[PDB]
RNA sequence: ACAUAUUAUUAUCUUAUUAUUUAUAUAAUAUUUUUUAAUAAAUUUAUUAAUUUAUAUUUAUUUAUAUCAGAAAU
RNA sequence: UGAUAAGAUAAUAAAUAUGUGGUGUAAACGUGAGUAAUUUUAUUAGGAAUUAAUGAACUAUAGAAUAAGCUAAAUACUUAAUAUAUAAAAAGGAUAUAUAAUAUAUUUAUCUAUAGUCAAGCCAAUAAUGGUU
């Protein structure tokens, strides 16, 4: 019914397609095989009903995981369980392994702090279920732009709303956060940036080897107004758009860059129509936090 | 033991007064049934020493009749034998310290008499 | 039937053959 | 042979006839917490002292273990599968696969 | 006479199973092959479901022969 | 490691043989129904077709052990690669040390080839109870 529901029941079917065996795909989701089915009366595991014919399954959308990532109640475990049983899956399902792309670990990363509350329960998923996205071949889901910027994002709001001030924890932290990404290829610039002000928040100077400086270089969307191309565009540099605003809010340091605000700019007045998406965020840690 | 030719104890006598044949057999079958060879005879009780000769210094002996030509062909050509048998052609001289085992490695104890070869 | 006509096939030449013996003798 | 000396792991008679297991626990009346008892009593002892026959062979086999620095946890003896043994595995599968999942 | 039991045999009848040998499929699977939608990714390609194409491997039915056994006769 | 504890990773110490695997039951044991011999027994200094790319499983020596798929995973299975007209293969595990998963070392297994050992197939000659009512 809802789309979080719609989107969880797409996300099942696609794991339960390639979960079954090669030998009864065809003849469970062929529907030429119906017939066939019947006769053989394979047995559904778990001693249920003989096993019927389901409806063939398509590619699905990347989109679709990021309907139900946003769904997810405001304290749920309902994402962490998905994950969990989603990167259970043999690293020889290439469909399931590949279908994880950086933005949908930005999203659950950000969606998790400030709309879910779980965090910590987050990114110990992550962290401990990444040497398995190697073994899959799937390591860019780990990169800078959308693994580590996302993560120290989160730490500037979480070390303030929770007034972490220690300058050990921070920097072990960090410093995992660091070899945790698996594909280093800063663009934007804003990770140096983000590791700068992290320093002066907690008081300590970064320091991680292969965080050469890069210069800002801001996707600046145009000023033309499409439909489903600018709500694209826009969706497609929300992460960078929550990094932003959070460099300025949280230390007014980072307003000395001009970059930062000319995206604020043009993001904002892109589509300034509708709501602002780090001002959703913003109200939902309070929801979050008065619990 | 492993292998389909095994040097191995064949039980002979009556109850209570076993002795036994030294073959070559097939390892699948029957313990007494006839071997491919009989190498020779083992005799486990040792002959009774006199109160005197007990002081005297004589120790109880074994007897083991054994073709030690015939023996050496069938180690040769890779016959494998039983712990038993290994530890009596060990003691015999025909094998050496490299068929020993852990449990049965001999590597501390002091030698009272010296494997001695005569003609009688 | 197959055994039928296995049956007079052989039957035949044991005929031919008994045959053959009154005419050699 | 010798009497060997009490460890960290093995301090007492006691810790001895625990770590062995196969219920020789129940013989720590027999012994007495006596060290030198454990490594003096041969079967023949063992056997007027009311020790059954397959546990004093076996004491008798970690005793001989202990003294000579090899392990002596409880090994098990072995046990027939859950479905039985192998000539009578058929017929209880068989009824074992008709009373559960029918 | 005969009523019984047992066995054997067959130009006969019926026949499980199996082997071998026929014909057939809009049969299944894999690959190839002709196209066709849906979906996805990227900005043509991939996937899935169909169709066409041959190929191999199976399956169902079917032709013929032999065959446990039983029936009848001797 | 995970800013709160759900999980992950490694080390250590245990558990699991109601999951997938390996090896073992062509032997041994028992019996004498059938079997009078195209088949069974016994014997011979017997034989050829002038007996397989068979090792069954140990010995000696030499070499090799590759890539995918399928299963949850593998020393399972499947399809390929390379190895005596040429054909025909495989598998890792344990423990250390050094590296940034890989490499060596040790140990135990896997595959192939050659010979040996054990062990197989087939044939001949001669003999093997009673009744010709
Ligand atoms: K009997
Ligand atoms: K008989
Ligand atoms: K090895
Ligand atoms: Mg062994
Ligand atoms: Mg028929
Ligand atoms: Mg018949
Ligand atoms: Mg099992
Ligand atoms: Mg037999
Ligand atoms: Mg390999
Ligand atoms: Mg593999
Ligand atoms: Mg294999
Ligand atoms: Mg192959
Ligand atoms: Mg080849
Ligand atoms: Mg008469």
């Amino acid at each position: 019914a809802s789309t979080g529901e719609i989107a969880k029941a797409k996300l099942d079917e696609f794991l339960i397609y390639h979960k079954t065996d090669a030998k009864l795909k065809p003849f469970i989701y062929r529907p030429k095989n119906a017939q066939i089915l019947l006769t053989k009366d394979i047995r559904d595991p778990k001693t249920r009903e003989p096993l019927q014919p389901r409806p063939p399954v398509k590619p699905l959308s990347k989109q679709t995981l990021n309907d139900f990532i946003y769904s997810v109640e405001p304290n749920s475990t309902e994402l962490l369980d998905w994950f969990k049983e989603w990167t259970g899956t043999s690293i020889r399902k290439r469909a399931i392994w590949t279908y994880i792309s950086p933005i949908h670990v930005q999203k659950m990363l950000t969606a998790s702090f400030f709309k879910i509350g779980k965090y910590a329960h987050m990114v110990g998923l992550l962290y401990g279920i990444e040497h398995k996205f190697l073994k899959a071949q799937n390591p860019s889901v780990f990169d800078i732009e959308h693994f580590f910027n996302t993560n120290i994002m989160c730490a500037l709001h979480r070390n303030r709303l929770k007034d972490y001030k220690d300058a050990e924890i921070a920097q072990r932290k960090l410093q995992v956060a660091w070899k945790k990404v698996l594909n280093r290829k800063n663009n934007t610039g804003l990770a140096n940036i983000l590791v700068a002000t992290l320093g002066r928040q907690i008081g300590f100077t970064p320091e991680l080897t292969g965080l050469q400086p890069v210069d800002i270089s801001l996707p600046d969307i145009p000023n033309s107004s499409s439909g489903a191309e600018l709500k694209d565009l826009l969706s497609k540099y929300e992460g960078i758009y929550l990094i932003a605003r959070t460099l300025l809010d949280i230390d007014q340091h980072n307003a000395q860059y001009l970059e930062l605000q000319e995206f604020i700019r043009q993001y904002q007045n892109a589509l300034s129509e509708s709501s602002d998406p780090y001002d959703t965020h913003l109200k939902a840690l309070g929801l979050l936090e008065t619990p | 033991t492993c292998g389909l030719v095994r040097i191995r104890l064949a039980r002979f006598g009556r109850k209570n007064s076993p002795v036994y044949n030294i073959v070559v057999a097939n390892s699948r079958k029957a313990r007494d049934a006839k071997p491919i060879e009989v190498l020779g005879t083992y005799v486990p009780v040792p002959s009774p020493v006199t109160k005197r000769e007990l002081k005297r210094g004589v120790v109880p002996i074994k007897d083991v009749k054994l073709d030690f030509d015939r023996t050496k062909y069938w180690i040769g050509v890779g016959a494998q034998p039983s712990e038993t048998v290994t530890k009596l052609l060990r003691k015999a001289g025909i094998l050496n310290d490299a068929w020993a085992t852990s449990k049965n490695s001999n590597v501390n104890r002091k030698v009272v008499f010296e494997r001695m070869e005569t003609l009688e | 039937s197959a055994k039928a006509v296995k049956f007079l096939k052989a039957q035949r030449r044991k005929q031919k053959n008994e045959a053959k013996q009154a005419t050699l003798k | 042979s010798t009497i060997p000396k009490p460890s960290d792991q093995v301090p007492d008679v006691d810790a001895f006839l625990n770590k062995i297991g196969r219920n020789c626990n129940e013989l720590k009346d027999t012994f007495e917490n006596n060290w030198n008892n454990l490594f003096q009593w041969d079967s023949k002892i063992l056997k007027e002292k009311g020790v059954n026959i397959q546990q004093r062979k076996y004491i008798l086999k970690q005793v001989h273990n202990y003294r000579n620095n090899r392990p002596i946890h409880e090994i098990k003896l072995g046990k027939k599968s859950f479905f039985g043994g192998e000539r009578k595995r058929k017929a209880f599968t068989a009824k074992w696969k008709a009373e559960n999942k029918q």
